[PDB]
């Protein structure tokens, strides 16, 4: 659970149903909460972002675990609108 | 907001001046995000910081700023 920051470094990331997301690059921290805010991700999945950043921040609250690899929360998913007059939901 | 990389290996001074060391690592829990630790490679001798393997215990707490001198109090 406690331990140091340097772990973080080069650690593949995935999401809690099983997507590679990417390789830790660095961790973004806060002086003010005490608080890791992110981590930055490189050798990301285009596949799941849509970015031309050399890296992307993932806010550390999505994270789940911290073994041998980082778990966090599936979020690279579609919403769907609610349409009045359509049992069914769009999707753009 | 602070990158981790980008303070590796500053320096680390007390709020009167004195110069403690070089940072050497950052203690953290890895399920709440907190930040528990500085981990200081000495350079000085501070009686107000403890120490483990030879590197200053530094709580969080009493990090007062992070630019490009990471300061530090004894409360």
């Amino acid at each position: 659970m406690i331990g140091e920051i340097t772990t973080f470094f080069g650690m593949r990331v995935f999401t809690d149903e099983g997507r590679y997301v990417g390789r830790v690059e660095d961790v973004i921290l806060d002086q003010n909460t005490k608080s890791i805010r992110g981590l930055a991700i490189s050798d990301y999945n285009k596949a799941l972002i849509d970015s031309h950043a050399k890296g992307v921040i993932i806010p550390y609250r999505v994270v789940k675990a911290v073994g041998d690899i980082i778990i966090i929360k599936d979020l690279f998913k579609r919403k769907s609108r609610v349409l009045d007059y359509e049992s069914r939901e769009l999707i753009e | 907001y602070v990158p981790a990389r980008s303070l590796a290996r500053k320096s680390v001074v007390l709020t009167d001046g004195t110069v403690v060391g070089t940072l050497y690592n950052i203690t953290v829990d890895f399920k709440t995000g907190t930040i528990v630790n500085l981990l200081v490679k000495p350079e000085n001798e501070i009686p107000d910081f403890k120490k483990e393997e030879g590197l200053y215990i530094i709580p969080f707490e009493c990090v007062r700023s992070l630019k490009d001198f990471i300061v530090v109090d004894r409360r």
